[PDB]
């Protein structure tokens, strides 16, 4: 499970970036994993 | 456009006399009374704005209040007239009643004024909220109406409210406010605050970049929380209540 | 030897090379799209937190602008997802992952890389198309030309790593090389088949001209050099207006076969405080050769006054060739 | 603010001079149009 | 490939005389020199357009865009 | 593709200012004038016909790179003369001079036609 | 809709009928153009 | 090639058999598919950007459609049948019951999940729908919700491939298996960067544009469209590049294929005979006037036709850039290829 | 007669060639004349299309570029506007013409589609302008496409307004000749030679309007250039003693939009 | 009350303003200080609008009046301001308003950007006022993107007893320098509401109109 530790929005709002290798979340932008 | 920093808190209705003394006995100024009426307005639902854009969110719809002064010869009622206008009046105001009905609110039908959610992050100790504002001065017209312009821009009524309270101006800029707010409906005026007072501390800052007078702010603000411990309890309110966007639907009150 | 000695990297573009004229010795054309898909992180300081505030309301659809913005405390906020192109204020140790910008330094090389002078360092100017540029100069220690050739281009991430590129590596301090204690650059190809042409005693220029030349040189001091024939008709030799690209306090004595003090044949070369007094100039003078005007003008001035020289010279002689002409037909191998 | 005796000179010159001017144009409008908008690119010969 | 409507070279137009040109060939039986010059077709760039060119489209032509074997 | 639109050659961006006048530092009387989304067709004009005032000492023009349209004119003029009034001079000159070959054009082709 | 591959048959198939024209039976099958023309901006 | 479903091709607008013609091409039919243009080359010094093997070209002649060329792409897929149910399905895929759905618009597939011929793809969009069936004890270790019954299948078009959809074919393989087959339609335009060739290994690169007002002109108002350096001639000893020059310009002039076979009696000197009789000087020399000033030039210049082919190296296929993106699954290094977005 | 002024000496006229001697000018002028008739003068072509039916063996962009460069009637275009400043939506009545282009192959024989067939449906307002240009005999005008038995296209057509700074299809004048000092007095050109250089390179017909230069003149070190032979040809779409006019015309305006600037900015500086 | 007028000529040259500065230089009284303007109009994005309601915006902005933008649709005004030094003391007072507005085109521009968007902008600066007997005329050149556009002239008068007279000699005046399509408008937007300044907007509105 991967959830947004600003927003605490379930269930969350997640898009995946494969050609920068990043996991987003889609409201505030922040970033979650990388590579 | 202002960057506008700023604490929270409530109290009880009991202690109200006793705490005007005090801020008198700091700030060494005497509170005015003032009133004010805010509108509520949403994008209309029956156009639909494809324009937001979906894959990339460059926005988000949102929603815009427009506030008037109204004169306090529409909040006193036959029994009021004899007692001075200040603020002991307040001390009569803790009836759900009011004298301003709904037929006169729609009979009225400013400031325009548009907000966003506060910065993120929790290594913030005050409020920092994004406001962008300006005013409208007259008009005319077949349809000269703040209803019909709204409804041109693309906006429609959602609800409104009234605030009666009183005013503290101390040093630097910082402005205390102490509020009641009284929900109006054609069904009936409720008061939302009901047996207490809402106090608000507050600073403007006019440039987001200068951050010197940011920092002197928030250090005025901090040094005023710090001369009231044991009193009253200010707090920064929570980041998801004071965000006012049509998507999601809550209301700081 | 596959992923310990050799890896691919990140922050880096490959392709095909063309020549710009009018570029400076040490300066590469970057094409817009690659220069929107690199980045640096800057860092926010009371110096530069106005044009990051700008940069950042830009976005990252626009050049310049912003892609990401760092904390301090590591977290990473992409600009595009979040819509606080418009909402997010900078403070004092955040970083913005900001865009290639005129006058960063970058690596650049061309494989297989068999010596020192096959890697060397440039300053970005962002234009558009899909090629990068180069000076003209700098073709032979790349031993590149420009029928397909790709290179590749590397950004540094840092200010240690900008300095490195920018004190060590520079294209400026690689003109004379270690392998055989000689210049490694020089006047090549149409520059040098035109400064030969423009030398020659018989070649005079009028006034329109002349004034043009002069506003060509961006060293100018706004002196118009008094002309050789006042009368019946003010003329100016060729001789005379590429003097003005030579700096001053550059003397230079070669003695041809046959030539004396007063050369009937124009060989040997003169040159006294800046004026060509007698002599053609040619492969022997601006080449790459030993005791040629470069290497003189480098190890009396500088690097950087020979790196202005190279540019001088060539605004200069393309702008006369441009209007002489040059062409070669059948006829010049019929006897 | 003045700064030369030359500048000076000429400030008390350009007084006597424009308060004898302000002088004859209240004479003349306190009975007359005069132009403030004519400007001759040579004075006319005495 | 039906024929460039213009010249690459100095603008002009040289489309519509292609039907009028191939006329001269056969049936007046005249030279490929003399027929370029019959259309005003002075500078040598237009006879080249005019002169050099495959004309692919009667080929397509006898065939759809379905079925090609190998 | 990063090939750029073809109407940045004759539109002026927003907040662009066609003409940009500079005072020289290093000779006194002269002034580099920098004009936008134009090309050699302006500035050899302007430059021949500076050439031909006997008050004007330098008039000298040039393009930096053929990427961009945009130009640079430089003016030196002799002393008690501006360099804008100059330009105003070249400029009211060139107009006289393609007005009176116009009115020339117009009389001959008129003439072919009653002679056509 | 689809289309045959040799006589250009107009046909319309389900998402379970076999892939098959019925005049001539062939196992070559072809779409049809959007008949609606939809505008588009080259970006 | 209009049936075709090739891989990749290219197909030139207009082609032009060449002036000069050896006798032997009657053979090979190259004058039925030709694979060139005949282009007016000037070789010339004119503002030193055609130095080391560049080349300056006229930007009308290139708006005009000279050296424009289209381009076909093709993809295919098929239904596969693990052991006795199919496991991949040819529908419109929905968010309610699919896992792992792409980034790209599905919103152009049709009802049968497959695009339709006149749709201006672009990058990252999707053409084909495929679905994926998944046993209910497959789960991807908690990944999987109670209603994602499927996964995607489907197949993206190449990062940087852009144009419209030109045909679509419906099959079925030897198994009796579903097989879809999409082919894509795009132009290709002359730019900086791209390849160009004449028939005497001198080949080069654009280098810079010029439009019709900037290139030198001769008195009868005719423009290069294209200019070479003559820093190219001496070492290559490329004699018969002039020659073809000289004969072609005699032939547009004249108006008749001219023969360039190998061991033949044609000499130089006829040919210059034959030029001087239409009134050009005898070497191939022309007067030109500057563009910008529109003076005369000192020295005159070789002019005349030739012929050049389009190679097939495109700089819009060689550039590639990269700050961050996906790594290698055993040693965590950036991966190799440039459609994969590699280091 | 305005005799402080450039002249002019009209020696050919036609539909499409004008001839001429332009005498008692600068060579700069006649440069930036030649550039701006060449390069600046506004005309009507077809800008964009969309397609409902295409059955043919070309493909659309390909057709659209051959649709780009037909050229058409615009005499009246100062009476158009950029679509650009136009208030209108998409395209105007206005700011743009409407045309449209259907066949279909009905016979057996290969069908030619020419650029006679197309039709315009929008509103002129009684403005000269929209009509495609017919040079040829026999009227077909520029042919487009070819048709075979069971084959249709239908298509519509915007056309606009614009300059040849932007494209090659909207430009006016096909080649313009300009020459000047054909006898070499002011020494301008350096010949090559082999043996004689005066027969080698053979004469202009120009040769004629002026004398020749006698072998013991000395070189006349004082003259310049004044007297310049030119020709200039015709697309079709406008006349082309108009083309010249509106080529002075736009360089007048040019100009003065350089004065026009240049007093604002002296009023900027009063402030 | 005063009056006002606005005439637009349209075919004009770029010395038209200078012959009709020396053709009225007789009656000049007196030169005061340059003024500007500037004239933007938003359109509507949304697609789902019934028949009957407008789809453009058109924004005035005064410069010498005090900074002030007017909003106009469908005979509808709307005056904004933008100074610190324009706010009704109440609203400072109460707290409904910060003390430092933004201009209402940033607020179209920048929050509201998905329902309006740009489409053109008109603008003019360094215009020339003149004061003649009982009368200011002002004068200014048209600058879209593309070039010079045409001419603007506006009259204002404190007395309308003879505003006609006065709007008749300055079209003869015109029409000496022989500037004869000239498009010119009084109007008023409300015959029983009269606002100076949104009248002015409604007759630059009406007389720019294509």
């Amino acid at each position: 499970v991967l959830t947004c530790p600003e927003c605490k929005v379930y269930p969350p709002k997640i898009v995946e970036r494969f050609s920068e290798g990043d996991v987003v979340c889609a409201l505030c932008g922040l970033v979650l994993s990388d590579k | 456009m202002v960057q506008q920093l700023s604490l929270f808190g409530s109290i009880g209705d009991d202690g109200y006399d006793l705490l005007i003394s005090t801020l008198t006995t700091i700030s060494g100024n005497p509170p005015l009374l003032y009133n004010s009426l805010c509108t509520v307005w949403k994008p209309n639902p029956s156009y639909d704005v494809e324009n937001v854009n979906s894959r990339n969110q460059l926005v988000e719809p949102n929603r815009i209040k427009l506030s008037k002064e109204v004169p306090f010869s529409y909040l006193i009622d036959e029994t009021m007239m004899d007692k001075p206008l200040n603020f002991r009046i307040l001390k009569s105001f803790t009836n759900d009643k009011i004298p301003l009905n709904y037929a006169m609110t729609r009979n009225i039908l400013w400031s325009l004024q548009i907000s966003d959610i506060p910065a993120a992050g929790n290594n913030r100790s005050v409020s920092m909220q994004t406001i962008a504002e300006t005013i409208i001065l007259s008009s005319a017209g077949k349809n000269s109406s703040v209803s019909s312009l709204m409804n041109g821009l693309g906006y429609v009524f959602e609800f409104q409210y009234l605030t009666i309270g009183v005013k503290f101006f101390m040093k630097h800029g910082l402005i205390l406010e102490l509020q009641k707010i009284w929900q109006i409906e054609e069904a009936g005026n409720s008061q939302i605050t009901s047996g207490g007072f809402l106090l608000k501390a507050y600073i403007n800052v006019s440039r987001g970049t200068d951050i010197d007078r940011i920092n002197y702010t928030e250090t005025a603000l901090m040094n005023l929380k710090k001369e009231l411990q044991g009193y009253i309890e200010l707090s920064v309110p929570d980041r998801q209540s004071m965000d006012s966007r049509v998507a999601h639907g809550n209301i700081l009150i | 030897r596959g992923n310990l000695m050799g890896k691919r990297v990140d922050f880096s573009a490959r392709t095909v090379i063309s020549g710009d004229p009018n570029l400076e010795l040490d300066q590469v054309g970057v094409p817009k799209s690659i220069a929107k898909t690199l980045t640096y992180p800057e860092v926010v300081t009371p110096y530069n937190i106005d044009r990051l505030t700008q940069l950042v309301r830009n976005g990252p659809n626009e050049h310049p602008g912003a892609k990401y913005v760092i904390r301090d405390s590591g977290d990473r906020i992409d600009l595009r997802y979040s819509k606080r192109a418009g909402d997010i204020q900078l403070q004092y140790g955040w970083k913005v992952e900001r865009h290639i910008m005129d006058n960063d330094p970058v690596l650049f090389n061309r494989q297989p890389s068999l010596h020192k002078m096959s890697m060397m360092a440039h300053r970005v100017k962002v234009i558009p198309y899909s090629t990068f540029r180069l000076n003209l100069s700098v073709t032979s220690p790349y031993n590149a030309d420009f029928d397909g050739d790709e290179m590749n281009l590397h950004v540094p991430q840092s200010e240690e790593t900008r300095a490195e590129l920018s004190q060590l590596c520079a294209v400026p301090l690689q003109i004379v090389s270690p392998q055989s204690n000689k210049p490694c650059m020089g006047i090549v190809q149409d520059t040098l088949c035109g400064i030969r042409k423009l030398t020659l005693r018989d070649t005079f220029i009028e006034l329109d001209q002349v004034l043009n030349m002069l506003y060509w040189v961006p060293d100018w001091d706004g002196v118009i050099p008094t002309p050789a024939i006042i009368k019946p008709k003010p003329l100016w030799s060729g001789k005379q207006i590429l003097s003005v690209a030579i700096p001053n306090g550059i003397h230079l004595q070669r003695f041809d076969e046959g030539t004396t003090l007063l050369s009937p044949k124009d060989n040997g070369m003169l040159i006294i405080d800046g004026q060509i007094i007698f002599g053609v100039v040619e492969k022997k003078t601006v080449g790459s050769s030993n005791g040629g005007l470069i290497h003189v003008v480098t190890r009396e001035k500088g690097p950087q006054v020979c790196a202005k020289l190279f540019g001088n010279i060539q605004k200069v002689v393309n702008f006369w060739l441009l209007h002489n002409g040059f062409s070669t037909g059948i006829g010049d191998t019929i006897a | 603010r003045a700064e030369g005796p030359e500048e000076l000179a000429r400030i008390l010159q350009q007084l006597k001079l424009d308060k004898i001017i302000h002088v004859l144009t209240t004479m003349f409008e306190n009975t007359w149009s005069c132009s403030r908008i004519i400007k001759i690119d040579k004075p006319i010969r005495t | 490939m039906i024929v460039p409507v213009r010249c690459f070279s100095c603008g002009k137009v040289v489309g519509d005389k292609w039907e009028s040109y191939l006329n001269l060939l056969q049936e007046d039986e005249l030279d490929e020199g003399t027929a370029l010059s019959r259309l005003g077709l002075k500078r040598y760039c237009c006879r080249r357009m005019i002169l050099t060119h495959v004309d692919l489209i009667e080929k397509f032509l006898r065939y759809n865009p379905l079925e090609k074997r190998d | 593709m990063n090939a750029p639109d073809r109407f940045e050659l004759f539109l002026l961006g927003e907040g662009e200012s066609k003409l940009k006048i500079d005072p020289d530092t290093k000779a006194p009387n002269a002034v580099v004038i920098t004009f936008e989304k134009e090309d050699h067709t302006l500035g050899n004009l302007i430059r021949a016909e500076l050439l031909n005032d006997r008050k004007v000492l330098f008039a000298a023009y040039k393009v930096e790179h053929p990427f961009f349209a945009r130009f640079k004119l430089r003016i030196q003029t002799t002393e008690g003369y501006d360099p804008k009034d100059a330009l105003k001079n070249a400029c009211n000159s060139i107009i006289n001079k393609l007005g009176a070959l116009k009115t020339n054009f117009e009389t001959e082709w008129n003439l072919q036609t009653l002679a056509a | 809709k689809y289309i045959c591959a040799e006589c250009s048959s107009k046909l319309s198939l389900s998402r379970t009928d076999a892939v098959r024209c019925k005049d001539c039976g062939h196992r070559i099958l072809l779409k049809a153009r959007t008949k609606r023309l939809v505008q588009f901006e080259a970006r | 090639y209009n049936v075709r479903m090739d891989t990749m091709a290219n197909i030139l607008y207009y082609p032009q058999k060449p002036l000069g013609t050896t006798r032997a091409m009657e053979y090979l039919k190259f004058r039925e598919l030709p694979a060139g243009q005949n282009a007016i080359v000037a070789i010339a010094c004119y503002s030193g950007y055609n130095q080391e093997d560049s080349m300056i070209m006229n930007q009308s002649s290139i708006d005009r459609g000279l050296f424009r060329s289209l381009f076909f792409r093709s993809y295919m897929d098929q239904e596969k049948k693990y052991g006795m149910s199919i496991t991949e399905t040819f529908e419109k895929p929905q968010r309610t019951n699919t896992l792992r759905m792409k980034h790209g618009t599905y919103d152009k597939l049709d009802d049968d999940g497959l695009i339709a011929p006149g749709v201006r793809v672009s990058g990252e969009d999707v053409i084909i729908g495929k679905t994926t069936p998944i046993s209910p004890d497959e789960e991807e270790l908690g990944q999987r919700t109670a209603y994602h019954s499927k996964r995607d299948a489907s197949t993206p078009l190449r990062s940087t491939e852009n144009g419209i959809v030109d045909q679509v074919l419906v099959t079925t393989n030897q198994d009796g298996l579903k097989f879809v087959k999409v082919r894509v339609r795009t132009t290709k335009i002359p730019q900086i960067g791209d390849k160009f060739a004449s028939r005497h290994g001198q080949k080069g690169t654009i280098g810079i544009t010029y439009r019709r007002e900037d290139m030198p002109f001769t008195a009868e108002g005719i423009v290069p469209d294209l200019i070479i350096n003559p820093h190219a001639i001496p070492s290559r000893m490329t004699v018969a590049h002039l020659i073809e020059c000289l004969l072609s310009k005699v032939a547009a002039l004249s108006g008749n294929e001219g023969d360039a076979s190998p061991f033949t009696d044609i000499t130089v000197e006829g040919i210059s005979k034959l030029l001087r009789e239409h009134g050009y000087q005898s070497r191939g020399f022309e007067v030109m006037y500057n563009g910008h000033t529109g003076k005369k030039l000192m020295a005159q210049i070789f002019f005349g036709p030739t012929y050049y082919q389009r190679l097939r190296h495109m700089v819009d296929d060689k550039i590639h850039a990269r700050a961050r993106g996906p790594m290698q699954v055993l040693t965590r290094q950036p991966v190799e290829g440039r459609s994969r977005d590699g280091g | 007669m305005s005799e402080e002024g450039p002249q002019v000496k009209i020696r050919e006229a036609s539909k499409d060639n004008v001839d001429f001697i332009l005498s008692n000018v600068d060579l700069a002028m006649a440069n930036s004349l030649r550039r701006v008739m060449i390069a600046e003068i506004p005309t009507l072509a077809i800008d964009s299309v969309e397609v409902e039916t295409n059955t043919t063996v070309l493909a659309d962009e390909f057709i659209a570029h051959r649709l780009g460069l037909i050229p058409l009637q615009s005499m009246d275009i100062e009476q158009l506007e950029y679509s650009r400043d136009c208030f209108c939506e998409d395209h105007c009545d206005k700011c743009s013409v409407v045309l449209t282009l259907q066949a279909f192959g009905e016979s057996e024989s290969t069908t030619n589609v020419y650029s006679k067939d197309l039709v315009i449906v929008s509103n002129l307002m009684g403005r000269n302008i929209g009509h495609p240009i017919i040079q040829d005999k026999e009227g077909n005008g520029v042919l487009i496409c070819k048709l075979r038995k069971g084959q249709e296209l239908k298509l519509t057509c915007v056309a606009k307004k614009g300059i040849a700074k932007e494209h090659a299809k909207w430009g006016p004048a096909a080649a313009i000749e300009f020459e000047y000092d054909p006898w070499n007095k002011l020494k301008h050109t350096d010949y090559w030679y082999e043996q004689d250089s005066a027969k080698e390179w053979p004469q202009s017909k120009n040769c004629e309007y002026e004398d020749p230069p006698n072998e013991g003149d000395p070189f006349d070190y004082k003259a310049q250039a004044d007297t310049f032979y030119m020709n200039v040809e015709s697309v079709g779409s406008i006349p082309v003693d108009q083309v010249v006019v509106r080529g002075i015309d736009t360089l007048q305006k040019k100009v003065a939009s350089i004065l026009l600037a240049l007093t604002q900015m002296d009023q900027d500086k009063v402030n | 009350m005063g009056k006002s007028a606005v005439i637009f000529v349209e075919r004009a040259t770029p010395a038209t303003l200078t012959e009709l500065k020396d053709a009225l230089s007789n009656s000049i009284l007196s030169v005061r200080d340059p003024w500007s303007i500037d004239f933007r109009t938003y359109r509507c994005s949304i697609k789902n609008l019934p028949a009957d309601v407008s789809k453009l915006m058109y924004s005035i902005t005064f410069h010498h009046h005090g900074r002030q933008t007017v909003l106009i649709k469908d005979n509808s005004a709307m005056v904004t301001t933008a100074a610190a030094a324009d706010i009704p003391p109440a609203l400072v007072f109460n707290g409904s308003s910060t003390g430092v507005p933004e201009s209402i085109d940033t607020i179209l521009s920048s929050k509201l950007s998905n329902i309006w968007m740009q489409r053109q902008l008109i603008k003019g600066d360094a215009g020339e006022t003149l004061i003649l007997d009982g009368l200011t005329v002002r004068l200014v050149n048209l600058f879209s993107s593309t070039g010079f556009k045409g001419l603007l002239i506006e009259l204002q008068a404190d007395e309308a007893g003879e505003f006609e007279t006065k709007i008749a000699g300055i079209e003869g005046h015109l029409a000496e320098i022989r500037a004869k399509e000239y498009k010119t408008s009084s109007d008023s937007l409300g015959p029983d509401t009269s606002n100076e300044i949104c009248d002015l907007a409604y007759q630059y509105v009406r007389a720019l109109e294509l």
